[PDB]
């Protein structure tokens, strides 16, 4: 319940939105209009390695500004993952350019324990090529490469018996 | 607030035929207008010539009737078995600008409902110029209740019903439980000389409600500012289908 | 139009124009997820227990929506991440007189994206304007009935794309810089640096025009290239519906979510659509009948949303596959397919990042200013028939010559430009002329 | 068992901790004696309608005073009658035969 | 990918089976309980609710199957196109059959799919070279015919772009057009004539 700027006519006591959800009400004892809002407004996701791999979990709250680790991403407030400045290939896509993985981090001494780490993913290898008005690169050798491409062609063909699925061996249900 | 609301009810369709009854000169219109499903009542007047109505079925003492007349002091709603006069009116002297007692009914008996409003002052004086005030009323009789919706607008029209839009707010829901098929307006009279009658310029308009679909528009403050009659024309039925103006 | 036919008139273009056209292709669409309990029951424990007793099939719904979301991130990666190595933007952006300034990021500009890309992002108006909305923000913005707050209060969420807009523009800059420097070679194998003018000469050879046409007209072609880029820039600056295809995609996604919210005011054979009104007024036995009707109708509404989302995602997938094909065939190489990359003979293509899509600038060779000529199938020199080698015989109004069809360049008919087979009587329209021999 | 990845769980939920009951200020009891213990009742054809306002509808006082052979509610639940506030409530009185 | 397909199919059936345990506003999902406990008039309502729910479940299954079949149809059309263009011929389309210049393709059957082995030519071990657009021999401009002018370091040659094979610049490897002043990066060199 919050204070509201809505004005209610003497003959009005409740107000509804486009969803017909009651969002405004005039308090009986004090004739003040109050706004009613839902208690649940969270976008929550859970990042986990394999269950057999570990039972540790990192939780992302999409709608929360962060102001153990509590790192703030553009996707949301991320809790339970260390932020590493190194850029790797994406392993678990958090979003907004942020990815997560399970990397061995020596937080204390040399523990050699694995933890969930969040990082900005690497787009690709960095390269520099020189341009001029009179240099050309001509290959002096070649290789024969063989690559694989896997393409689905068909899927399982299925049929359904209606009387069996809906009614089974029931004559009353069949009728 | 800030919504478009589609509702089906008994509404006055847009650009409907509206019969006019006037009080000026040598005609004092007091017919028995049928009530039907419901009426839209609008009065164009510069003086308080319109005082109220009488709703009923037989308009005599053989059945119950309700009178919503507004005398000079306060509004009186009285549902009783009335021996109604065939020509009921108020009387106010044109020069004296005072109200003297007048008869709407001879005798009232077996009464079932009574309501008296708070005391207020009403100006009975005749006024010059064009029509100054527009008072709009909707009367709906459903499930033993008489619903009254009222609205007021300042106008300057010399004749006819001015065009526009106005949202009527609910004022009364009267538990009468009476059969209503007819109604008669109650106007005041301005007799200059005894044994003779007179009239002051005033007009009222009657329109009949029908069950229709309307798309009402609510502004920020919760008021209704516009509406669309989805049955008026194919363009209007397109607007209601897409829920946009 | 009317065109004349005869057995010996051929039209050979005597000039050409460099044309640059735009192709707008959707690539991805909004990724959305739905909270089953919030949409159907809200913050109601009585409804939640009835929804549990009721067969809840909305783990199937979220599974379908999650598959859509992963495909949307796949779509962008297949289109833009085809380059293996990111190529640094050249410090100088004028290769042989060809101005690449507009389609390359400006180091002084803070937006780290091209000038043309900035115009495209200004065109399409996005509804979300960010993927973060805090609880206090919507509470403080109750007076204005924000649609995003309304749908987020009902369990409808929009997930951010994995690749941010700056990352996609980074891929585009590497693609443009690689083409301007390494040409077509980096598309298939390691990048091989080649001068840009020679690259243009190679591409002119691909469409059947000799190299000398490019080099002798390098100033004219570079100027035509620069003006064509400017016309694209001017056309995008003025308001238009060129990017309507991308706008149509974002409009459909927002419309679907707003329809979902408005369907909560729907009764489905029930006394009211307000769950609190029913629960405040009836016993659990009598409210169970009404709540089950609201559960069934609201579940069907969510089913309809997901099914339409699946069909829409299929169309986006087909569009993104075409964009991924056009990136490999029109940008990373030269395409001989007719009308696949622009109108006219394809020279090169430049990708540009767009909101939820890609824009292709196709550079094409357009012949113009044609001239009519008298033509013969072959030449009878001495009892022998001479057929042209990669050309057509043209009288020119004076003496028979041989020219390439696309561009008019008369050449003396020699034994090098022609080959001899058979006799003279077999060919129908054969005419008599001399064939010059260099050794004579 | 869960394979590695990121999964959308339920939306963040807040469990209510307090109750807030707000009713208008009413100090009187409803005229149960005036309605159910009237000296005279009208005929069914001339049935009588009376308006009720500004009162507490505590029908437990009807116990030990009156006994109803018929009591049926429509549009509402009997067990829900104690937790509600009513608008435009009228009582119609008449007499019929069994 | 192939595995994914089959997995979905299995899931699409298993879910169906589990949805038989679902009440849809009814007292129970067990038809036998309702039939053993109620008269035909009272059991009709519950059985109708269960019928509606199960019919909706079957509708959902069939719709999802239709969409998946459309996706499989698109994939199979692409596979047939690749069989026609990469296996039965040689493709000049970039990246249509493998990475690099396409040499050939070999099909292999796979469970509910096809695996294409694309044999491609990949250049490597490149070398930088000074290069010129044309050669000015005697007031005339010579442009290479299917090649590029390159500089070993001492003398000018003409070579194919993909593989480096230096050849003596002759009138057979080049063609003459125009004068020397028009070309920008033109340089001076001799053009060998076999006739002389
Ligand atoms: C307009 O109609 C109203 C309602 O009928 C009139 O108000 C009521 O008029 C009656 C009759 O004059 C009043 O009854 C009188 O009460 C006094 C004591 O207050 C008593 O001494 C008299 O013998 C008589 O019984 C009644 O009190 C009065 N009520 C109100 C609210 O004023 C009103 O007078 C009418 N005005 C006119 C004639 O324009
Ligand atoms: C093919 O068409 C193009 C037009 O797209 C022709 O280019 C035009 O060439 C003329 C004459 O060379 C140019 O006129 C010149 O204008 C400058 C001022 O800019 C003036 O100083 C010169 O004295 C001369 O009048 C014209 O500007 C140019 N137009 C463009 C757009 O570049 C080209 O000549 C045509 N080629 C053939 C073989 O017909
Ligand atoms: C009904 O009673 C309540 C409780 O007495 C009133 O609320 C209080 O009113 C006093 C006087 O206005 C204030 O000083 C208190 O701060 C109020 N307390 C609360 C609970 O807000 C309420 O105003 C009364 N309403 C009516 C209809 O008179
Ligand atoms: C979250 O809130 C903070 C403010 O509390 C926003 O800005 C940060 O403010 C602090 C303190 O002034 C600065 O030291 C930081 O540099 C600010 N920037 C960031 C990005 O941390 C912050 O922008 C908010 N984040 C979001 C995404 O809403
Ligand atoms: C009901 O109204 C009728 C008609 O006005 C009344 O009948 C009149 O009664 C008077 C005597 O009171 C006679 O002088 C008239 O001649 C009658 N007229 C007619 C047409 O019959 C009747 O008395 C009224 N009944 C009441 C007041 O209860
Ligand atoms: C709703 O009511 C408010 C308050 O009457 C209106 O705000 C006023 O509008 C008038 C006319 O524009 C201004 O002169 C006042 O200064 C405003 N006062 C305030 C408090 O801002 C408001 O315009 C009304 N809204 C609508 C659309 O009817
Ligand atoms: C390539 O095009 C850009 C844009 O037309 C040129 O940049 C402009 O240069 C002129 C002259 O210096 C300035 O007046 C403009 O303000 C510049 N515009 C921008 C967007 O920077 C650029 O000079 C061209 N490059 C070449 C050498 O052709
Ligand atoms: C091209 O030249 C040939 C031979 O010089 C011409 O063929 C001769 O035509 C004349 C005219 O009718 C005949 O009398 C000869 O018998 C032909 N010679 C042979 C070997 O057939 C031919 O007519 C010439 N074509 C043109 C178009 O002038
Ligand atoms: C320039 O190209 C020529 C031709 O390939 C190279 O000259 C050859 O060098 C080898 C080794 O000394 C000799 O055995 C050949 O006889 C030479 N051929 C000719 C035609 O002279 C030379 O190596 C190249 N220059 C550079 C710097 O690589
Ligand atoms: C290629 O050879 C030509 C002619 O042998 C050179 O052109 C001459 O250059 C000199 C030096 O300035 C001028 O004095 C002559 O007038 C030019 N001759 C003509 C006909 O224009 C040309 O410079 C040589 N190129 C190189 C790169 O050495
Ligand atoms: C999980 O990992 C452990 C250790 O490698 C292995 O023994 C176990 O079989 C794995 N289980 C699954 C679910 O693959
Ligand atoms: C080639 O580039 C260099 C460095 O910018 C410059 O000095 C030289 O004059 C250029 N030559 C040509 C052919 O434009
Ligand atoms: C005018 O009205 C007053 C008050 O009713 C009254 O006393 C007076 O006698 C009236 N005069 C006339 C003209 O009848
Ligand atoms: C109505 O009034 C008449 C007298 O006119 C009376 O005889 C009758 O009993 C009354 N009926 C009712 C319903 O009060
Ligand atoms: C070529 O011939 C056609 C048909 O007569 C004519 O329309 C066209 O203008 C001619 N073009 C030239 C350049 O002569
Ligand atoms: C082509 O025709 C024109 C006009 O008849 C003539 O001047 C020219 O010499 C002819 N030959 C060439 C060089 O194309
Ligand atoms: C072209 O057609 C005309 C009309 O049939 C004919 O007279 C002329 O000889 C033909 N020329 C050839 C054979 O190209
Ligand atoms: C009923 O309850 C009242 C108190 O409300 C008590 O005075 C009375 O004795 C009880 N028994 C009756 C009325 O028979
Ligand atoms: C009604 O009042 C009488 C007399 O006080 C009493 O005996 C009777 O029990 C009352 N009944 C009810 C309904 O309270
Ligand atoms: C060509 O030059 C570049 C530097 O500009 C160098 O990295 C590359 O290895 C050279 N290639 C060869 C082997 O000539």
């Amino acid at each position: 319940l919050t204070p509201s700027s809505k004005r209610f006519q003497p003959f009005q006591q409740f107000g509804r939105d486009v969803s017909d959800f009651t969002d405004s009400v005039r308090d009986p004892k004090t004739s003040e209009i109050l706004d009613i809002s839902p208690c649940s407004f969270g976008g929550v996701s859970v990042i986990t390695p394999g269950t057999n791999t570990s039972s540790e979990v990192a939780v992302l709250y999409q709608d929360v500004n962060c102001t153990n680790n509590v790192f703030q991403t553009q996707a949301g407030c991320l809790i339970g993952a260390e932020h590493v400045d190194t850029s790797y290939e994406c392993d678990i896509p958090i979003g907004a350019g942020i990815c997560a993985s399970y990397h061995t981090v020596s937080s204390l001494r040399s523990t050699s324990q694995k933890s969930i780490v969040a990082y900005t993913m690497s787009l690709g290898a960095d390269s520099s090529i020189a341009y001029s008005n009179n240099t050309i690169a001509i290959p002096t050798n070649f290789s024969i490469s063989i690559t694989t491409e896997v393409m689905p062609v068909s899927m399982a063909k299925t049929s359904v018996d209606c009387n069996m699925y809906i009614c089974g061996d029931s004559t009353e249900c069949a009728n | 607030s800030n919504v478009l609301h589609l509702v089906q009810d008994h509404f006055l369709p847009f650009d409907s035929n509206v019969t006019r009854f006037i009080t000026f000169g040598l005609n004092f219109d007091n017919p028995i207008i049928p009530f039907k499903d419901g009426i839209y009542f609008a009065a164009t007047e510069k003086s308080n010539v319109i005082r109220g109505w009488v709703f009923g079925s037989t308009m005599n003492n053989k059945s119950q009737s309700v009178i919503i007349m507004n005398n000079s002091t306060n509004l009186v709603i009285r549902a009783c078995n009335f021996e109604l006069c065939d020509n009921p009116f108020f009387v106010v002297l044109k020069s004296n600008n005072t109200q003297i007692p007048s008869y709407i009914f001879n005798n009232a008996f077996n009464c079932t409902f009574e309501y008296v409003s708070k005391d207020f002052n009403l100006d009975l004086g005749e006024k010059p110029g064009n029509f100054k005030d527009l008072r709009e009323f909707v009367f709906r009789n459903k499930d033993g209740f008489l619903h009254v919706y009222s609205g007021y607008q300042p106008i300057s029209a010399a004749s006819g019903l001015p065009t526009g839009f106005n949202a009527l707010k609910p004022i009364f829901k009267l538990p009468l439980g009476i059969n209503i098929t007819n109604f008669r307006t109650l106007l005041t009279a301005f007799p200059p000389r005894p044994d003779y009658w007179g009239t002051s310029a005033a007009a009222y308009f009657v329109g009949y409600l029908k069950p229709t679909t309307f798309m009402l528009k609510y502004d920020e403050n919760g008021t209704i500012t516009d509406a669309v009659d989805c049955s008026q024309n194919p363009l209007a039925e397109l607007k209601c289908s897409v829920k946009s103006f | 139009s009317s065109i004349a036919y005869s057995n010996n008139t051929i039209a050979i273009p005597t000039n050409f124009s460099i044309s640059i056209t735009t192709e707008v292709m959707p690539v991805s669409m909004a990724k959305t997820s739905v909270d089953c309990n919030m949409y159907i029951c809200g913050d109601s424990t009585e409804c939640a227990n009835l929804l549990l007793q009721y067969g809840s099939f909305c783990t199937q719904l979220n599974r379908a929506l999650s598959g859509i979301a992963v495909e949307q991130d796949r779509n962008t990666r297949e289109v833009f991440a085809q380059v293996k190595q990111m190529y640094k933007t050249p410090t100088l952006k004028d290769f042989g007189g060809f101005n690449f300034s507009q389609i390359l990021p400006d180091p002084l500009k803070p937006t780290k994206r091209s000038f043309i890309e900035d115009l495209l992002f200004n065109k399409v108006t996005l509804a979300d304007a960010g993927f973060m909305k805090q609880y206090g923000e919507c509470l403080g913005d109750i007076n204005a009935r924000d649609l995003i707050c309304a749908q987020k209060f009902n369990g409808l969420t929009v997930l951010p794309p994995l690749l941010t807009d700056d990352m996609i523009a980074a891929y585009t800059a590497a693609l443009v810089s690689g083409t301007a420097t390494a040409g077509w070679t980096f598309g298939a194998g390691a990048a091989l640096q080649i001068p840009f003018a020679m690259q243009m000469a190679y591409r002119f050879n691909g469409i059947g025009v000799t190299q000398n046409v490019l080099y002798e007209n390098q100033k004219q072609i570079a100027n035509q290239f620069n003006k064509a880029i400017s016309q694209i820039q001017e056309s995008l600056t003025t308001t238009s519906t060129a990017l309507g295809k991308l706008q149509d995609v974002v409009n459909q996604n927002a419309q679907a979510l707003n329809t979902l919210v408005k369907q909560l005011s729907s009764n489905f054979g029930a006394i009211s659509s307000v769950l609190n009104d029913i629960l405040s007024r009836l016993d659990p036995p009598e409210a169970e009948v009404q709540i089950d009707r609201l559960i069934t109708g609201r579940l069907q509404s969510l089913q309809t949303y997901v099914t339409q989302q699946l069909i829409r995602a299929a169309e986006i997938r087909a569009s993104a596959n075409l964009a991924a094909t056009k990136m490999s065939e029109c940008v990373l190489g030269q395409s001989k397919r007719v009308d696949f990359c622009g109108k006219g003979y394809h020279l090169m293509s430049f990708p540009q990042a767009a909101p939820h899509g890609v824009v292709f600038l196709h550079v094409t060779y357009v012949p113009s200013q044609e001239r009519n000529f008298t033509t013969a199938p072959a030449i009878c020199h001495e009892g022998k028939a001479y057929f042209p080698r990669e050309g057509v015989f043209v009288f020119n109004g004076t003496s028979w010559f041989i020219t390439q069809r696309n561009f008019f360049s008369p050449q003396i008919i020699t034994t090098d430009n022609t080959f001899v087979s058979g006799s003279c009587d077999v060919v129908i329209g054969i005419i008599n002329n001399t064939v010059y021999d260099p050794l004579q | 068992e869960i394979d590695k990845g990121i999964y959308q769980t339920s939306n963040f939920r807040v469990a209510p901790s307090k109750e807030v009951v707000r009713f208008p200020n009413i100090t009187n009891l409803c005229p149960f004696g005036e309605v159910f213990n009237a000296t005279t009742f009208p005929s069914v054809y001339a049935w009588e309608r009376k308006r009720i306002s500004n009162c507490v509808a505590d029908y437990s006082v009807l116990y030990n005073s009156t006994s109803f052979s018929t009591f049926k509610c429509y549009g509402v639940s009997a067990t829900k009658l104690n937790d509600l506030c009513f608008s435009n409530v009228y009582a119609d009185s008449f007499v019929v035969k069994g």
